[PDB]
């Protein structure tokens, strides 16, 4: 005899019985936060194959996380080396922590407006061409010339 | 057997031993447009398009 | 059906009955830091009469977070919009990321 009002588990085919098999676990996420606003850039363990900028799944490249920004979003980096250039997106922001360090270029695209860098260290040229004003750097270096 | 199966993870995809449409779903992404990756940089006067 | 007390199974007048409800699920790991010190506030997951500030619930109005604030207290605000007036408690600080 097996119940009818399903709360079971057991649930026999043909065979003698079903013994059991995986069951509806709830699966508790880790926490969200900022989810689709702030995006999350680091090194030592995100994977831009995956990534969605969640903590856990951090984009592992600077130039995969930007591509996918949208405006208004927030492009926050950790300690580490990042390669690649790019060119960040109209009402935008890049944030950096502690000792950072990029290889490649960073130009402003045309009509680009909005956008706010802090505590990189850029190891290249930094072209500034068509950009409709309302910029802001902080805290960065730059091995050659601004342009 | 090998010309056939090192082209389904030509897209880096498990081959799949219960279901017999691997190669189909290979060839399908292939012509998707909307799975392309985003670019990041400044497009150039020298950049094609299609 | 075995008399040890572990045993997960039952029966009724049904017949052998059995779901996960019965079962117990361990319980996760709650992530917290600073937590009654770091009043994190957030549009977008924030919910103020049910929140804490912790990241489980952060608040969604500053306002609120500044009125449950304490002495030593920081009031972290991520990227977003808000509204409403206010008045920050003396040895507080206040940091708009983004």
């Amino acid at each position: 005899l097996d119940p009818v009002a399903g709360n079971l588990i057991t649930a026999t085919p043909d065979g003698l019985v079903l013994l059991a098999s995986g069951i509806p676990f709830p699966d508790p996420s880790s926490v969200n936060i900022s989810d689709n606003v702030t995006l999350r850039v680091d090194e030592v363990t995100g994977d831009d194959a995956t990534a969605d900028g969640s903590l856990q799944k951090p984009y592992k490249t600077i130039v995969a996380a930007i591509g996918a920004s949208n405006a208004g979003d927030n492009i926050e980096v950790y300690p580490g080396s990042y390669a690649g250039n790019f060119a960040p997106k109209s009402d935008t922001t890049v944030t950096g922590r502690g000792f950072v360090y990029v290889d490649g270029n960073v130009t402003i695209g045309a009509a680009v407006s909005g956008v706010t860098v802090s505590g990189l260290f850029i190891d290249g040229n930094l072209t500034i061409a068509g950009a409709n004003g309302t910029v802001e750097f902080i805290n960065t270096t730059v091995s050659t010339s601004i342009i | 057997i090998s010309e056939i199966a090192n082209a389904i993870n030509a897209f880096g995809d498990l081959y799949d031993c219960s279901r017999l449409d691997n190669l189909k779903a290979a060839l399908q992404k292939a012509r998707s447009i909307c799975d392309l990756p985003p670019f990041a940089d400044a497009p150039d006067l020298d950049d094609r398009i299609a």
